[PDB]
RNA sequence: AUACAGUGAAACUGCGAAGCUCAUUAAAUCAGUUAUCGUUUAUUUGAUAGUUACAUGGUAUAACUGUGGUAA
RNA sequence: AUGGUAGGAUAGUGGCCUACCAUGGUUUCAACGGGUAACGGAGAGGGAGCCUGAGAAACGGCUACCACAUCCAAGGAAGGCAGCAGGCAAUUACCCAAUCCUAAUUCAGGGAGGUAGUAUAAAUAACGAUACAGGGCCCAUUCGGGUCUUGUAAUUGGAAUGAGUACAAUGUAAAUACCUUAACGAGGAACAAUUGGAGGGCAAGUCUGGUGCCAG
């Protein structure tokens, strides 16, 4: 009996208190059995959390399986054989036995997105993805406790060699995991972390070293309370707003009620929400009190039917708030495409006269002259010419998601609604549901992925005016110093994804790997004339490609795990198979991005060219030491430039990118038949020759591109 | 005056004590609920004929104060801090079936066992006006007999306490959900649905009293590295300056 | 034991695996006895086959070694 | 259905079945049918079908169908428990030794089998000594009559042994039990069996009705 640290059971108790979250980072061979007694100090603090447990795992469990009737034919093994005695059964085989843990792999993420957990238990430290970060931790509840198990050997020393000297770095014997250490550094900035060991010992390199135990027992609840106390009497808004679990989507859902009271059908309802904040329960309950209210054509069109089912789900609690009973008051039809998994298509509601609420395609406008309401959900992922198309005679609802699955940049969002400026309404939808406003958790995943990163106007820029293009000078940028967490690192790094987010199209959260660890990408900033943190004005991110990733390649295979691809070279030897192009030496511009605030006035341009210099040679160790730090910016001078043949960009064909690669001398090789259906773009690669090299095969591809186009102007 | 069931130990080799029987007549005289046997230090005779001798004379004395024919469980000795298991298997088959009468007192008031006990007074309280202050109490546990009314006020007496008025009350759901209700939310009870629930006692490893819980249970260097940190890695932050240029000044924090 | 030779897990071969509960049925159940020149029959027992070879093949694999999939 | 010829199948005879042919066979000497103290033959969730072997249409396995129902990551997997034993509650523990058997067999095993577990005769007492007192008993409605070694609610002595407390051996596959057998073991022999009935009598006690001191 050793009395456990003081500081774990008040922070526990605290976070079920305020109901914010917890992180424990448990670190030992043995970590596994404390988390049954962590799971047990959960219920005694607060009996009402739910019960059921998330764990996420790679490819095999912590010395057991998942399967029930092995474990108990097991136990009847050694039972008999005599090793354990006929009744003896551990307690982590306890926590298994009895609580619902749903085992989950890392590569599935997508489907824990829905269900919520009261605890999430994270197996692998190594294979953390921030798409596996921000989906699990994003389905904890308030006052739940975040779990990660770094068991290896090398991640114990990596800790140690941190904790010694933020400076020094370990590392192994091409990746170079800085993420992983920068998801250290941060872990320890985080005032609800604790990291402890097997022995329950609290390290002190922890934030949450002076968590004190605060009294016994919020305003959010009392704004709600009273408004569903005084819209009682008021039916359907009564039923319908009970179910609202937060003050803001009961506003929406009243503002939704409004917007159907009006009956105007040139009126447009933007719902603009992070994910988990309830815009489905909002525009569930709302498509609900139109039922009620009496619209008789009701549409709903989305990407997909599959990510209607949270929403249609929420419908029918409204359809039981609103005492509608099914298969007397409403039918519901399946599909029966097999592609749809049975998705629920359309609903039919026969109560006082015939109301139907059906799904549709987006690309099915056509049908929409006869629709009294379409509801678009995460209109970010449909094209901006197809919604334009859905806007039509009739009231439509909108929910678009900033920072939701892949989602949209947020300038994007910022377009549409320049357009819309047709009545507009716009709601927003700012405090979650699923655990206390302001959690230090969700402040902390944000910080690590710069997930809510704002670009921001910089006021010295217009006192001083706009650069001119010539003045500017390219800057490389190191990216250990930019991956260290220091103050004024993560500062400039988010300015960066300020510039990274907001001006293309789409933005998955795992690729702030990809510029971190793989060593091909290398990171140029058009900073602006040195005369403060500068302020990045473009930003390039450039992969090596070709013959000199095959080093980097054939590592890899002999790791047993091929690592990445070869983009362009592929799509070339595909389409040409010239074997020389796969081995000549080049560079894909993965990401030019530029201010869309300072757009046109030639930013770009610049930096492609300052760029195309560069490695021409026109212009002509800082690694972190491996178990002071070296300058964030390197010039382009100072480091010398590899030697390549061609300049690449693959980018969906737009004719404002086009005329902008056309500007830039780049060439087109190539064209892809089928739509990218998220945009409806057809991809383009085009390449660039530097000088000094033989430009006779890119004229070539030229040719049959053409000849190629020209006959394929007619079939797509 | 709240046992539905007891179980009573008698010490075969010794036999009966007065702190037994006297319980079997308060619990005659508040009324009697099911009432079982168990004796126990048997293996401590060392002959058959005797102990059968003094196990017919226990059974029939406890057939005086118990109806004629009451069960009584015979316990032989303990082996790991554990009787023999058919015994103690025997006797779980009785106890699942019994049905239990209906008692007057039992099923017209209301009553329910402290499961957990806390103490919610203010720390600053107790230090400002001192330990001598009243304490705000709350005590949890499932209802027995008559419903509750749900209105706060409501007398109610403690034993060994006083009288205290009910200031507050509230419902939580269930600590020890039943199987045929948790998989509701002839076939044999499932192993995963057996479950335990003690908040006071040591369940697994886990002890906790007070606001203090206890439990029982290269690398290691390393460990021992780690646990006597002293500066906190904010701290460590503070000192640590980094040079936006190659030639630039280190720049620690951005106003 | 310079082919192995004691004991021997696993695997391939060989042998043997042939109380209860419901319904009810008059010499159609059962008992005695006859015949099988009208039949099958492991096993036990007695008899019984003169009609490259100083020893052929994998046309062969288990156990076994090692790589993996799966909630199983 | 009775029979002949020929064929099919069985391990073989045979309407057992198949093709043709004859219209036959039992019976008032009881055919056929009915009842019965004719406990005085069937299946293993329900029907259909297959497989092995000398011997089974197998309490074995396999296919489809009809229902039951379990686990799951909902993509699939698997079951015969639709059982057994109880109540209106402990069927367990020890063995192949004894009689027998299956096998590559002396030796292995058998919940075949065996072992154990949970109305009939005794005891609560027998034998003396002393002291102190004259009443003890029987019949009779009546009055009374008949008869003599008695009473103790007194003291006291030395012997006997059972239940129990139990050392052993024997008994047995081993063990329990049985039989035999060292030491201890009684005066309140408190080492303290009950059940039922018939009568009393007592207070500065209580109640009720009266013709005191009475009556209930």
């Amino acid at each position: 009996k050793k009395a456990i640290d003081s500081r774990i059971p008040s922070l526990i108790r605290n976070g079920v208190q305020t109901k914010q979250r917890s992180i424990f980072v448990i670190v030992g061979d043995r970590a596994r059995n404390q988390l049954p007694n962590l799971h047990y100090l959960m219920m005694s603090a607060d009996l009402k959390m739910n019960k059921s447990v998330l764990w996420a795992y790679k490819k095999k469990l912590l010395g057991f399986t998942s399967h029930r009737k092995k474990r108990e034919n097991k136990i009847k093994k050694e039972i008999k054989r005599g090793t354990r005695e006929v009744n003896e059964m551990d307690p982590f085989e306890s926590f298994i036995s009895n609580q619902n843990i749903r085992y989950v792999y890392y590569k599935e993420s997508e489907k824990i997105l829905g269900n919520t957990y009261g605890m999430c238990i994270l197996q692998d430290f190594e294979a953390l993805t921030p798409n596996l970060l921000a989906r699990t931790i994003e389905t904890v509840e308030g006052g739940g406790i975040v779990v990660i198990l770094l068991k290896s050997m090398s991640s114990l020393k990596q800790l140690y060699t941190m904790t010694m000297d933020v400076h020094a770095r370990y590392r192994t014997e091409d990746v170079v995991a800085r993420f992983n250490e920068r998801f250290i550094l941060s872990l320890g900035s985080n005032p609800n972390c604790l990291v402890v060991d097997d022995e329950l010992n609290v390290l002190p390199l922890s934030g949450a070293k002076n968590v004190k135990p605060l009294p016994p027992k919020p305003p959010k609840q009392l704004e709600l309370q009273e408004l569903k106390e005084s819209l009682e009497d008021v039916q359907p808004a009564g039923s319908l707003v009970s179910l609202s679990k937060t003050v803001n989507q009961a506003h929406a859902i009243l503002s939704f009620i409004d917007a159907i009271s009006e009956k105007t059908l040139n009126f447009t309802v933007a719902l603009t929400a992070g994910r988990g904040r309830g815009k489905s329960a909002a525009l569930g309950i709302s498509i609900a009190a139109a039922v009620s209210h009496g619209y008789s054509n009701i549409f709903v069109t989305s990407p997909s039917p599959e990510n209607l089912k949270t929403l249609f789900e929420f419908i029918f609690k409204g359809f039981d708030a609103l005492g509608y009973q099914e298969h007397i008051d409403y039918d519901i039809i399946q599909s029966t495409n097999p592609d749809f998994n049975k998705a629920i298509v359309r609903v039919d509601i026969k109560r006082d006269h015939r109301q139907t609420i059906q799904y549709i395609v987006p690309q099915d406008h056509q049908v929409l002259g006869q629709a009294e309401l379409v509801v678009i959900d995460e209109a970010a992922a449909i094209p901006l010419p197809i919604v334009k198309n859905l806007l039509g005679p009739y009231l439509v609802f909108m929910a678009s998601t900033i920072n939701g699955y892949e989602g949209t940049g947020r300038s994007l969002s910022l377009k549409l609604i320049q357009q819309l400026r047709r009545q507009l309404r716009e709601i927003s939808l700012d405090e979650p549901i699923r655990y206390a406003p302001g959690d230090p958790i969700e402040k902390w995943l944000n910080k690590l992925l710069c997930l809510d990163v704002t670009l921001i106007k910089n006021p010295r820029f217009a006192t001083r005016g706009t650069p001119h293009p010539s003045q500017c000078n390219l800057f490389v940028v190191n990216r250990d110093t930019l991956f260290s967490y220091h103050p004024v690192s993560e500062n400039f790094l988010e300015k960066m994804m300020a510039l990274y987010v907001s001006s293309h199209y789409k933005n998955s959260p795992n690729d702030l790997q990809l510029m971190s660890d793989a060593p091909a990408h290398k990171l140029f900033v058009l900073l602006p004339p040195i005369d403060r943190i500068p302020d990045p004005l473009c930003v390039i991110q450039i992969a090596l490609e070709g013959e000199i990733s095959k080093e980097s390649v054939r590592n890899s295979l002999s790791r047993g795990q091929r690592a990445g691809g070869d983009l362009i070279p592929w799509l070339i030897s595909q389409q040409f198979q010239d074997e020389e192009f796969a081995s000549l030496s080049g560079a894909r511009i993965v990401r030019i991005a530029t201010n869309p605030e300072y757009a046109s006035m030639g930013y770009g341009s610049r930096a492609i060219e300052l760029l195309r210099d560069y490695f021409e040679g026109k212009f002509t160790d800082y690694s972190i030491k491996r178990v002071t730090l070296p300058p964030l910016l390197l010039k382009l001078s100072e480091q010398p430039p590899h030697y390549l043949h061609y300049l690449g960009v693959s980018y969906g064909l737009t004719q404002s990118l086009h005329k902008f690669w056309k500007n830039n001398s780049f060439v087109p090789v190539y064209l892809r038949q089928t739509a990218n259906d998220l945009t409806g773009e057809h991809t383009c690669v085009m390449l660039n020759v530097l000088e000094g090299r033989e430009s006779n095969w890119l004229v070539e591809f030229a040719k049959d591109f053409r000849k190629r186009f020209l006959s394929l102007l007619s079939y797509d | 005056k709240i046992a539905d069931l007891v179980l009573l130990l008698i010490d075969g080799n010794f036999g009966f004590e007065m702190e037994t029987m006297e319980f079997l007549n308060i619990a005659q005289h508040h009324g009697m609920p099911r009432v079982l046997g168990v004796a126990t230090h048997l293996d401590l005779f060392k002959s058959q004929s005797t102990l059968r001798a003094s196990k017919k004379r226990l059974k029939h004395r406890f057939w005086t104060e118990v109806y004629q024919g009451a069960k009584l469980f015979y316990l032989s000795g303990v082996i790991n801090g554990r009787y023999p298991d058919r015994e103690i298997l025997n006797l779980s088959r009785f106890i699942s079936v019994m049905k239990f009468r209906p008692l007057k007192w039992r099923n017209e008031h209301p009553y329910m066992l402290a499961d957990r006990f806390t103490d919610l007074t203010h720390p600053e309280l107790i230090e400002t006006q001192g330990l001598q202050i009243d304490r705000k109490v709350a005590i949890y546990g499932y209802l027995h007999g008559t419903p509750l009314p749900s209105a706060p006020g409501t007398r109610v007496h403690i034993a060994g306490v006083g009288d205290f008025s009910v200031a507050q009350i509230e419902k939580l759901p269930d600590p020890c959900p039943t199987p045929f209700y948790q998989q509701k939310l002839r076939k044999r009870l499932d192993d995963k649905d057996k479950l335990i629930y003690a908040p006071m006692s040591d369940v697994g490893g886990v002890l906790m009293d007070k606001d203090a819980v206890y439990i029982d249970i290269e690398g290691e260097k390393l460990m021992t590295g780690l646990q006597s940190v002293e500066q906190s890695i904010a701290e460590k932050f503070d000192g640590v300056g980094l040079q936006l240029f190659s030639n630039g000044t280190e720049l620690h924090e951005v106003a």
